[PDB]
């Protein structure tokens, strides 16, 4: 019950991200795939909780 | 203990579990307090 | 502190929902620079 709303680079490495990607940084949002031509993995669904 | 008189005591303390606050008050001195990981917009 | 025993009522269940690592307390100051009454 927690929404997580962070836009920090994750940071793996010793070297500081800076804000952007990089060696050892990564930016951990990631579109989905919401396509009406593929299958039921890329298929979106509405989940209310 | 914290006192106020011309004394401006207003610390940060981390938040690591719950907490007890008690005031001894006259003519409602204090109004709120400020809770948050950073206190910055990157967080709420 | 007085020495006693005073029930402590509940009054507001907020669900807030977030993360909380620190906390920092809010005062009202007096204009006149600035006065300050006695309080703890």
């Amino acid at each position: 019950f927690e929404r997580d709303i962070s836009t920090e680079i994750y940071q793996a490495g010793n070297k500081p991200c800076n804000g952007v990607a990089g060696f050892n940084c990564y930016f951990p949002l990631r579109s989905y795939s919401f396509r009406p031509t593929y299958g039921v993995g890329h298929q979106p669904y509405r989940v209310v909780v | 203990w914290f006192h106020v008189i011309k004394r401006f005591d207003n610390p940060v303390l981390p938040f690591n579990d719950g907490v007890y606050f008690a005031s001894i008050e006259k003519s409602n001195i204090i109004r709120g307090w400020i809770f948050g990981t950073t206190l910055d917009s990157k967080t709420q | 502190l007085p020495q006693g025993f005073s029930a402590l009522e509940p009054l507001v269940d907020l669900p807030i929902g977030i993360n909380i690592t620190r906390f920092q307390t809010l005062l009202a100051l007096h204009r006149s620079g600035w006065t300050a009454g006695a309080a703890a």
